[PDB]
DNA sequence: CTAACCCTAACCCTAACCCTAACCCTAACCCTAACCCTAACCCTAACCCTAACCCTAACCCTAACCCTAACCCTAACCCTA
DNA sequence: AGGGTTAGGGTTAGGGTTAGGGTTAGGGTTAGGGTTAGGGTTAGGGTTAGGGTTAGGGTTAGGGTTAGGGTTAGGGTTAGG
């Protein structure tokens, strides 16, 4: 009755390594295209975006999210913690100067 | 056709979890997905507003990768590869 | 043979040197050719910004029981105006302090 | 000085007139005037550089009111950009009406 | 409120309220004038620092130190603390991207 | 005469009172003890980047005096923007 | 109607030549070439802007070798700036001699 | 026939387009006058950076 | 909210003054109880800018 | 801008008291980690089409480019608010 | 700023032209909300020590008031870039 289930932590660490040793993308392309189209609809109607444009947008957004998650994890480690919290992201955006 | 809530939910939870794992996060709280989606939506809104302003200045209707790179560099985020 | 010489500032209705702005745009190595409506537009934008900043500074000085505008009042008005603080975020005003902001945790029991 | 010396350039009379127009019976300091001059020069250089970049990107060789308006909309924030654009359009209309 | 001893933590809140309403320099001029020149000795000897350069350098250093102290204080209250520490300045400078 | 040169004691020239009021302006209610050295270490690196840029700006004009306009141009290029002290 | 499509200035031939000079056995991906082109263009624009800013600060109307050397010393860090300055001095000396 | 076009790159010993750099400095609205040794210096700096990155 | 106001007022017990202060401070609570007057309670010391001395 | 005293007068700096606050267990929560399997899903594959892009082709207008002449901007000087 | 001339960059225009959109469709992919449980989190207590408080006596900085020596831009000029 025991399939040697992975204990909270084992998978987390090896998944982090597997996702760090790769160069592929994570967020899908069509939902991001639908999102940026809906956002562009709030400015000028009848707009036609480019494929390389939304690709660069997804790449920059994924890099910014990775940096924000790194800063949040560093703040959590400094707070003698291992999990992230919304207050950590708030303090990170306040120190980085994105709040204004 | 076209729902507003379908777009914020487009940034799925496993995608944000994989991004946090790639950054180096072992445990991701539950209230992180909404804040991440909101910050990403605000950043995308700003970048798309800049790109729309650039396209209107070029008197055009197609947003190009060059205009996106220019808008990203105007804020201090220089990107290589996609463009020249 | 020049009849009269009406000043460009009077014909524009602004209070900024359009002639000097045009000379700066021409000698600043920004471009070879310079449009004629561009110095007037820049002068109008600069005049509006100056008027807004001076109005905020005068309001702060009148609230501080003074008459002359000091850099302290200027910094107070800039930090109070959200749009002005977002525009001039990386600008530090000399001879000026911050706002007396005390956190709730630092307050005594 | 004036020992066959040079003449520097500033924007003092203009700021004084603007202050007198927006608020009468008030004063200003020399440090405040210098800060206003530095702010005006910084915004001027920033808008000029943005307009030059926008004109060079479109393969054009003329910085016009459209390029200046785009630079203002890109540099200035929210409602301040709209108010500045409205005042600039009014000034351009007055210039086209009378010169 | 005996003149013999005051509650610790109350006199500082009075000091903070008084020091936050003045624009006078806190670092003294003669000691700061010798630091600027000592540093400039390694780059090039024989220099005539202007009477207005040291003032600008001091005004910039004071503002930078005040901003760093405010960031360290903001980082201090995050860990359920109220005091700053040398381990908080490192994180405050790393999040800003100066030492990274 | 003046048979003495400037030594390296200026790094400790900043007094404890000096950094004990610089922090209370920002809101620090309790200044740590080991912070007195970290602040002098941080201030030392900050005053070296602007001085090098000012020296390189002055050496371009074959001059030997450092004006405030060079310090302002170095601070604008580093990332700051000081208004007032200079043109 | 006619052909004569626009030509796009790129530094691919020079980057490949530098690669063959350094490592004459390795290759470069299409993305890598574009990244090198963007890096070269960005550094060139930064150095040109710094030289123009220096020429506008000091009353002058030309850009000599001293302006480019000062821009390099201001932009590049420590050892990289010194090596670039030494290479530029050697190049201008070879040009003035040959 | 302007005799022959001796390549400036073969005169500079570098592997970067000194002529294109000079043209970029002249048409880039950076200054009204562009020096002769400045394009060579910029080409040498760019070549050193490219060589280091490629190595 | 009442306990927070009492702790800010250096008092251990909750008084109708603290209750009225918390109700007037909370926007949603003030919108919900707009036509309710708390007995033995004063308003907030709100002084206009024109009433301030010049 | 630097070099050289001056003379008080704020600055600094050791030097005990006195809290008080910050770190170490500690227990009690508690919350996210970890399958999982099934129902969206989207990224593919070609293919039209279509509307915005794009490449010539004059040409015409508007900015440059010089004088010269008003004309405003900028240095000086005391004094009063 | 006005007064007068010119040439080069906009500018329109239409015929090509091209890339983006839109299309189904379908099938491995992927999400993702279940449930479950294990490790992490946080106030609570506790205690002691680390800076707040005090404070005054030596230390030393702020004008102040000069000369005197560095040092640099002002004028002119010319030939080379």
């Amino acid at each position: 009755k025991k399939p040697h289930r992975y204990r909270p932590g084992t998978v987390a660490l090896r998944e982090i390594r597997r996702y760090q040793k790769s160069t592929e993308l994570l967020i899908r392309k069509l939902p991001f295209q639908r999102l940026v189209r809906e956002i562009a609809q709030d400015f000028k109607t009848d707009l036609r975006f480019q494929s390389s444009a939304v690709m660069a947008l997804q790449e920059a957004c994924e890099a910014y999210l990775v940096g924000l998650f790194e800063d949040t994890n560093l703040c959590a480690i400094h707070a003698k913690r291992v999990t992230i919290m919304p207050k950590d992201i708030q303090l990170a955006r306040r120190i980085r100067g994105e709040r204004a | 056709r076209k729902v507003l809530r379908d777009n914020i939910q487009g940034i799925t939870k496993p995608a944000i979890r994989r991004l946090a794992r790639r950054g180096g996060v072992k445990r991701i709280s539950g209230l992180i997905y909404e804040e991440t989606r909101g910050v990403l939506k605000v950043f995308l809104e700003n970048v798309i507003r800049d790109a729309v302003t650039y396209t209107e200045h070029a008197k055009r209707k197609t947003v190009t990768a060059m205009d996106v790179v220019y808008a990203l560099k105007r804020q201090g985020r220089t990107l290589y590869g996609f463009g020249g | 043979a020049r009849a009269k010489a009406k000043t460009r500032s009077s014909r524009a209705g602004l209070q900024f040197p359009v002639g000097r702005v045009h000379r700066l745009l021409r000698k600043g190595n920004y471009s070879e050719r310079v449009g004629a409506g561009a110095p007037v537009y820049l002068a109008a934008v600069l005049e509006y910004l100056t008027a807004e900043i001076l109005e905020l500074a005068g309001n702060a000085a009148r609230d501080n029981k003074k008459t002359r505008i000091i850099p302290r009042h200027l910094q107070l008005a800039i930090r109070n105006d959200e749009e002005l603080n977002k525009l001039l975020g990386r600008v530090t005003i000399a001879q000026g302090g911050v706002l007396p902001n005390i956190q709730a945790v630092l307050l005594p029991k | 000085k004036k020992r066959k010396r040079s003449r520097k350039e500033s924007y003092s009379v203009y700021v004084y007139k603007v202050l007198k127009q927006v608020h009468p019976d008030t004063g200003i300091s020399s440090k405040a005037m210098g800060i206003m001059n530095s702010f005006v020069n910084d915004i001027f250089e920033r808008i000029a550089g943005e307009a030059s970049r926008l004109a060079h990107y479109n393969k054009r060789s003329t910085i016009t009111s459209r390029e200046i308006q785009t630079a203002v909309r890109l540099l200035l924030p929210g409602e301040l950009a709209k108010h500045a654009v409205s005042e600039g359009t009014k000034a351009v209309t007055k210039y086209t009406s009378a010169k």
